[PDB]
């Protein structure tokens, strides 16, 4: 019996949900930052 | 549980063990470097504290 | 009878996992060869022919309807078992109740993440 890549999130135990959340929070933060930058660029490029 | 539940759990724990072994090795290397750099900084900081404990 | 006479009915089989056991006992005592987990071969049919009678007649046939709410019982959440999977592939929606949610304080334990309903949009009031 072996182990394969992407198995922690295949089991779906506690580590799977923990990893999913650790990813989602970080990328929500980065999406917020990128959206702020996109708004700034929009405003600065109207003229 | 059933056989598939056990198989998935076993695979996940095996991955976790691999990752923790790798991280132990990385931390050990960084520790060796940190001690090496800590000796001179130890003497430097102790000297900088010298005054207050002397006066 | 109700759905054929223009009226509406709701039926609640509780459980179907025990009708399956009674059918298995009958079939084993008639000497019919067993199948998987000792259930007869015709154990899907047993339920499919039963849950297919919950129809929604058009207005030409009275307009009556017969909703069905079969109740299955899994073993330690093993939805992957035999009768659970049969009935899940027979029915339209599902309502997953979980003990981890029952004890965590969420009652009814409905696992909204997995619970499904094919009709969805339709069969819902506009405010809801």
């Amino acid at each position: 019996v072996r182990s394969s890549a992407g198995a922690v999130r295949d089991a779906g135990g506690a580590f799977g949900k923990r990893e999913q959340a650790e990813e989602e929070r970080y990328f929500r933060a980065r999406a917020k930052e990128q959206l702020a930058a996109l708004k700034k660029h929009h405003e600065n490029e109207i003229s | 549980a059933t056989l598939k539940d056990i198989t998935r759990r076993l695979k996940s724990i095996k991955n976790i063990q691999k990752i923790t072994k790798s991280m132990k090795m990385v931390a050990a290397a960084k520790y060796a470097r940190a001690e090496r750099e800590l000796k001179p900084a130890r003497v430097y900081g102790v000297g900088s504290l010298a005054l207050y404990e002397k006066a | 009878y109700f759905r054929d006479n223009g009226k509406h009915a709701l039926i609640i089989y509780d459980d179907l996992s025990k009708q399956a056991v009674a059918y298995r006992q009958m079939s084993l005592l008639l000497r019919r060869p067993p199948g998987r987990e000792a259930y007869p071969g015709d154990v899907f049919y047993l339920h499919s022919r039963l849950l297919e009678r919950a129809a929604k007649m058009n207005d030409a046939f009275g307009g009556g309807s017969l909703t069905a709410l079969p109740v299955i019982e899994t073993q330690a959440g093993d939805v992957s078992a035999y009768i659970p999977t049969n009935v899940i592939s027979i029915t339209d929606g599902q309502i997953f109740l979980e003990t981890e949610l029952f004890y965590k304080g969420i009652r009814p334990a409905i696992n909204v993440g997995l619970s499904v309903s094919r009709v969805g949009s339709a069969a819902q009031t506009r405010a809801m």
